């Protein structure tokens, strides 16, 4: 180790669970409010509604999201998967 | 924080119907006290050696 | 004010060290350089004043470092604060949770002793209510989109409302359109549309 | 060693003070990262998405 030198290591405030658990929380109020948590009180959405509202701050009318709804969310999946994949090959 | 739990569903939403103005306050510096230091006077005193 | 008080405080505290770092020896035989001329001759004095100068020396350049590494942090600061002014002051600013909790619709700066406050206003709800929604509704096997609102029902009959307030219109021609046939949401309900050409051509 | 250290004992809090300032930075940046909601939200037990 390094500590037998009088080169103490100070433990920090947070821990790993607790930081997981802020980030579980953030994950949840991003995919049950979108970002009404973020900015005041968490308001209910479906998640389908929100990934149109996603979509009309870019500049695509949400009509295109119903449409091919499956599509997305098999991109989505995939997409999750390759970067699941890539991140175990530093 | 406060153990909470938000209720989700595939058609339920949540609309606002009324709004508080609040005012946030945030403190950032930009200067600090402008300090001269020189060696002559701090280092020596009234000695030419 | 933690923020304005540190910056101070830390001041205070490195010139007092300073002014402490001259009442030591540094490992010589006194402290003022007066005493050591005044007891014994330059000749023989000249290792005491020489290890004097290294250690005010070195305590010259930790202070130097120090208010360097300040420097930078004030700087840094400073670049975030006009940010902050440029931004939420000169205008609004669509980046969410910078300029406050909420919101934001504007800023008044106010004068601060070594430093800037910023006094934002920002917009947060405060009510409300649970409603069933629908991404379309399905009236003649033309799917109908809203514009800029939502779809939703207070259990009997169906509205649209804005993100940020409920608002409830009836469902007309003017605040949305079409795109495509019916069968293409997972998710859809069957409404009419008021289309309010119709009762002014009769 | 201790005896001749109460020359040096100004540097000596100075570098203790600076390393205390750094943990309490480190301590600090953790704060503005993930504490950036004060309520738990629990993962709702529908994943139908
Ligand atoms: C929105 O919230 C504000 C703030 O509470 C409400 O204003 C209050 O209304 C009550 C009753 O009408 C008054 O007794 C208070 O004096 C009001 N307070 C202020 C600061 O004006 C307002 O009524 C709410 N609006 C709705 C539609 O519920
Ligand atoms: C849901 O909204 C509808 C539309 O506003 C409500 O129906 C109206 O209710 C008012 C209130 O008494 C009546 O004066 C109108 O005659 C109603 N119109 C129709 C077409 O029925 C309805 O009451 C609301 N329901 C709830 C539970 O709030
Ligand atoms: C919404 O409307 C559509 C069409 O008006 C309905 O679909 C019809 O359903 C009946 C029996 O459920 C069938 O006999 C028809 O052939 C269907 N027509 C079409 C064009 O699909 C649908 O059932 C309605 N949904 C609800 C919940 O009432
Ligand atoms: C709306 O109703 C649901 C259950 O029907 C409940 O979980 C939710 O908290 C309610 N929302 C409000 C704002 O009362
Ligand atoms: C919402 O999800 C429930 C549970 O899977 C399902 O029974 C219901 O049909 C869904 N509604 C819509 C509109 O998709």
């Amino acid at each position: 180790a390094q500590k037998f030198n009088g080169l103490t290591v100070l433990p920090p405030l947070l821990t790993d669970e607790m930081i997981a658990q802020y980030t579980s929380a953030l994950l949840a109020g991003t995919i049950t409010s979108g970002w009404t948590f973020g900015a005041g009180p968490a308001l209910q959405i479906p998640f389908p509604m929100q990934m149109a509202y996603r979509f009309n701050g870019i500049g695509v009318t949400q009509n295109v999201l119903y449409e091919n709804q499956k599509l997305i969310a098999n991109q989505f999946n995939s997409a999750i998967g390759k970067i699941q994949d890539s991140l175990s090959s530093a | 924080g406060a153990e909470n739990s938000v209720a989700y569903s595939n058609n339920s939403i949540a609309i606002p119907t009324n709004f508080t103005i609040s005012v946030t306050t945030e403190i950032l510096p930009v200067s600090m006290t402008k300090t001269s230091v020189d060696c002559t006077m701090y280092i020596c005193g009234d000695s030419t050696e | 004010l933690g923020k304005l008080q540190d910056v101070v405080n830390q001041n205070a505290q490195a010139l007092n060290t300073l002014v402490k770092q001259l009442s030591s020896n540094f490992g010589a035989i006194s402290s003022v350089l007066n005493d050591i001329l005044s007891r014994l001759d330059p000749p023989e004095a000249e290792v005491q004043i020489d290890r004097l100068i290294t250690g005010r020396l070195q305590s010259l350049q930790t202070y130097v470092t120090q208010q360097l590494i300040r420097a930078a942090e004030i700087r840094a600061s400073a670049n975030l604060a006009a940010t902050k002014m440029s931004e939420c002051v000169l205008g609004q600013s669509k980046r969410v949770d910078f300029c406050g909790k909420g919101y934001h619709l504007m800023s008044f700066p106010q004068s601060a002793p070594h430093g800037v406050v910023f006094l934002h206003v920002t917009y947060v709800p405060a009510q409300e209510k649970n409603f069933t929604t629908a991404p379309a509704i399905c009236h003649d096997g033309k799917a109908h989109f809203p514009r800029e609102g939502v779809f939703v029902s207070n259990g009997t009959h169906w509205f649209v409302t804005q993100r940020n307030f409920y608002e409830p219109q009836i469902i007309t021609t003017d605040n949305t359109f079409v795109s495509g046939n019916c069968d293409v949401v997972i998710g859809i309900v069957n409404n009419t549309v008021y289309d309010p050409l119709q009762p002014e051509l009769d | 060693c201790s005896n001749l250290l109460l020359q040096y004992g100004s540097f000596c809090t100075q570098l203790n003070r600076a390393l205390t300032g750094i943990a309490v930075e480190q301590d600090k940046n953790t704060q503005e990262v993930f504490a950036q909601v004060k309520q738990i939200y629990k993962t709702p037990p529908i994943k139908d998405f």
